[PDB]
Formats: C-alpha cells, sequence, structure tokens
C-alpha cells in the first residue's frame, strides 16, 4: 500500500536531536518529489522543503533555512528528519508527503508527526 | 535583425510640406524592442476629427 | 495639427503575433495583442 | 523538476518544421502542415497533421 | 501569502465558492490552484487539483474553479462530513519557492 508513516509523540529538550522514519512504498522512490511541511499548532501549513531521492536534491524556505536538518535513505526508501537544535517554540506537528514535479502539489500525505517540545524535560 | 525589432525615432519641424526638404538626418535608437516575432506587412491608420 | 495615433501589424488575422504602437495619453503600448482587423480605428 | 509521470503534455514542440528559421525567432501559430497540397480547412484534409 | 476568508459560513444544501485571492505570481500569473481539505485533528486531504481535476475519493459535489487572479471551490450539498477546513495553494516563480500555501479558510456548517 501506498502509506507514509511517522513516530510516536516526544518530550524532549532544545539542543538535542530528533529522528523521524517516513517509509516509502507503492511507489517508485526515486522518482517523486518527497517533502517535508510543517504546521504550527492553530496555524497554517508553512512549507520546509522537497527532497528528491535520485540526487538527495533539497530546495529549503527562506524562512526555514538554517534551523531544520532534512535527508533521505534511498536504501530503505524512508524519510529522514533531524534536528541539530530544538526550539521551545519548536511544539508543531511536522507532515512527510510526497509531491509531483509540474503543477507542484502533493499528491499524497503522511500521517504527520505530533512533537511537544520544550525547555523542561 | 537576428529577432530582435528596433524603433528609430528623430523629430524635427519642416515648414515645408509639398517638396520633402534635403538634408541629413539620422536616427537613434529609442528602444530595442526583443519582440521575438515576423514582421511582413505594416500600415498606419489614424482617429478620426 | 497632430498625427493622433498609429496601427501597425503583419496582418492582424493570427497567422504571426501582432504589433502595435500606438501614441496616446502619454504612453506608448508597444503590445504585440492581435488587436482587431478595422480599416477605420482610433 | 520536471518528473510529470505519464509525460507532462505542456511542453511543446514544432514536430513538423514548416521553413527553416531564422536566429532567435518565435513563431505561435497553430495551423494543419497539409503534406498532399490540399486545403485543410481545418485538420478534415488529408495529411493534414 | 495567499490571503483568504478566516471564516465562511454555509447553510446545508448551499453552494458556497471558498474565495482563493491571490497576488499576480501565485493566481494571475496563469499558474495552476490547488487544494487540500484540512480535516480538522487529522491530516489535510487533497481535494482538487489543477483546477479542474479530482482525484479518486472525492466526490463530484467537490468543485473547483479559477476566475482570473482568484480561485474559487465549489461545493454543493453541504452536510456534517463538509465541516472541515481548506487550504487554496499554488507555486509562485518570483519568490523561488516551489511551495506557496494560503492563509486558510475555516469553514462552518450552520
Ligand atoms: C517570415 O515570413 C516570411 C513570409 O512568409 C517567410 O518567408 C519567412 O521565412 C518568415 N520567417 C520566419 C521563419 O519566421
Amino acid at each position: 500500500e501506498v502509506q507514509l508513516v511517522q513516530s510516536g509523540a516526544e518530550v524532549k529538550k532544545p539542543g538535542e536531536s530528533l529522528k523521524i522514519s517516513c517509509k516509502g512504498s507503492g511507489y517508485s522512490f526515486t522518482s517523486y518529489w518527497i517533502g517535508w511541511v510543517r504546521q504550527m499548532p492553530g496555524k497554517g501549513l508553512e512549507w520546509m522543503g522537497i527532497i528528491y531521492p535520485g540526487d538527495s536534491d533539497t530546495r529549503y524556505s527562506p524562512s526555514f533555512q538554517g534551523q531544520v536538518t532534512i535527508s533521505a535513505d534511498k536504501s530503505i526508501s524512508t524519510a529522514y528528519l533531524q534536528w541539530s537544535s530544538l526550539k521551545a517554540s519548536d511544539t508543531a506537528m511536522y507532515y512527510c508527503a510526497r509531491g509531483v514535479a509540474v503543477d507542484w502539489y502533493f499528491d499524497l500525505w503522511g500521517r504527520g508527526t505530533l512533537v511537544t517540545v520544550s525547555s523542561a524535560s | 535583425i537576428d529577432g530582435y525589432f528596433k524603433i528609430y525615432s528623430k523629430h524635427t519641424p519642416i515648414n515645408l510640406v509639398r517638396d520633402l526638404p534635403q538634408g541629413f538626418s539620422a536616427l537613434e535608437p529609442l528602444v530595442d524592442l526583443p519582440i521575438g516575432i515576423n514582421i511582413t506587412r505594416f500600415q498606419t491608420l489614424l482617429a478620426l476629427h | 495639427n497632430i498625427i493622433r495615433g498609429w496601427i501597425f501589424g503583419t496582418t492582424l488575422d493570427s497567422k504571426t503575433q501582432s504589433l502595435l504602437i500606438v501614441n496616446n495619453a502619454t504612453n506608448v503600448v508597444i503590445k504585440v495583442c492581435e488587436f482587431q482587423f478595422c480599416n477605420d480605428p482610433f | 523538476l520536471d518528473s510529470k509521470v505519464g509525460g507532462n503534455y505542456n511542453y511543446l514542440y514544432r514536430l513538423f518544421r514548416k521553413s527553416n528559421l531564422k536566429p532567435f525567432e518565435r513563431d505561435i501559430s497553430t495551423e494543419i502542415y497539409q503534406a498532399g497540397s490540399t486545403p485543410c480547412n481545418g485538420v478534415e484534409g488529408f495529411n493534414c497533421y | 501569502v495567499l490571503t483568504q476568508p478566516p471564516s465562511v459560513s454555509g447553510a446545508p444544501g448551499q453552494r458556497v465558492t471558498i474565495s482563493c485571492t491571490g497576488s499576480s505570481s501565485n493566481i494571475g500569473a496563469g499558474y495552476d490552484v490547488h487544494w487540500y481539505q484540512q480535516l480538522p485533528g487529522t491530516a489535510p486531504k487533497l481535494l482538487i487539483y489543477g483546477n479542474s481535476n479530482r482525484p479518486s475519493g472525492v466526490p463530484d459535489r467537490f468543485s473547483g474553479s479559477k476566475s482570473g487572479t482568484s480561485a474559487s471551490l465549489a461545493i454543493t450539498g453541504l452536510q456534517a462530513e463538509d465541516e472541515a477546513d481548506y487550504y487554496c495553494q499554488s507555486y509562485d516563480s518570483s519568490l523561488s519557492a516551489l511551495y506557496v500555501f494560503g492563509t486558510g479558510t475555516k469553514v462552518t456548517v450552520l
């Protein structure tokens, strides 16, 4: 089946890394624009970037450059989301949804990662 | 020429209207249009007064 | 007087993209639009 | 950047070269190119591709 | 970047056009417009893309349209499941960014 699963709820502190596995199946992985999209709690969707598993080509966002880490593993056809250093305000949901080049829309969305990060443990 | 349409302009007063006056007037490229079309005819139609 | 307005273009019949250099209202429309084919324009 | 599965059918090309193309030119006009010297009147004519 | 009405109200059985009003580079530039159904408590689901195409599972009562610099999502016969949130989004060439998302349109059933 075509499904993009996520990781469970996590509570932690800024500074450390959070690794997310978004496995892809049912489509040619090295032929579709896979990417991550973030949404603040109670706000709109804001675009982070889309990565191409063929060449790890990433186009980030003005307002989200130097804040997050993205990658992918074509060996296991899984999308990787990573953080070099979190923030207290970074408590928000992050969705890994696959788009297509030309007409530039996500045809399918992953479940999304509900992550709560704050200064307190 | 080379796909870049060219327009030149040099407005000069002339008292005579029957016979075209002599003299040399060299025009200037006021704009260099990159129209990228073919042009194979033209005309000039004014307004009504 | 004044030479009012000016109309150019290949054919205005969509066989080519057209061309137009009218002068009006302290502006010069140099748009290449396929304007109306009319023998009595303004 | 242009990975459209099934083909992005928005990118075009003039398959039938009617004549030689002048450098930097650009032609935007759709008309059947007759190959049998017949009045196309659309696409109904023979060899009007 | 894409402005939208914060709250749109619609009675059952009524047809309302969700106005996707945009700039001259997102909608008015001739670029295509896509919609996602942000169902509350879940992830958005694709509802309209291409201004005329409907993906599998989308009922024909859902519809989309484009009007010059603005786009409209025509929904006919509002039901209980239609209480959902919609983001129209398109592509922006000038901002370099592949993806630009709308401000959003909260839809409530009266
Ligand atoms: C422009 O039109 C003339 C007459 O049809 C034609 O001979 C010439 O090749 C054309 N140039 C192009 C290729 O646009």
